[PDB]
């Protein structure tokens, strides 16, 4: 599931927190290969995949 | 008299008498106080956002 900087009133409050725990599938996996997908229109410094 | 007309109402009270003078009030308070604690009673049209 994709990372979100702000939980919206349209999403339940824990959406970013649950995505971060799911994101550990690679953040804590030395055997994981990560395809980092920046949006081309938006600038490189705006994306959250960087962190 | 010319200063009274130009720096006060030059046939333009709302638009000229206290719009440029508001900018002067902001410039002088920013010159005195580098911090914006005093500049809290003085509104601004603030544009913020991302990339």
């Amino acid at each position: 599931p994709g990372v979100i900087n702000t939980v919206t009133s349209g999403m339940a409050p824990d959406t970013k927190e649950t995505i971060f725990s799911i994101s550990k599938a690679y953040m804590q996996n030395p055997n994981a290969i990560i395809l980092c997908i920046q949006d081309g229109s938006v600038d490189a410094e705006r994306s959250i995949v960087t962190d | 008299v010319l200063q009274k007309d130009d720096k006060g109402i030059h046939h333009r009270k709302l638009k000229k008498s206290l719009i440029d003078m508001y900018s002067e009030v902001l410039d002088v308070l920013s010159d005195y106080d580098a911090s914006y604690n005093t500049q809290d009673h003085l509104p601004r049209v603030v544009v913020v956002g991302d990339q």
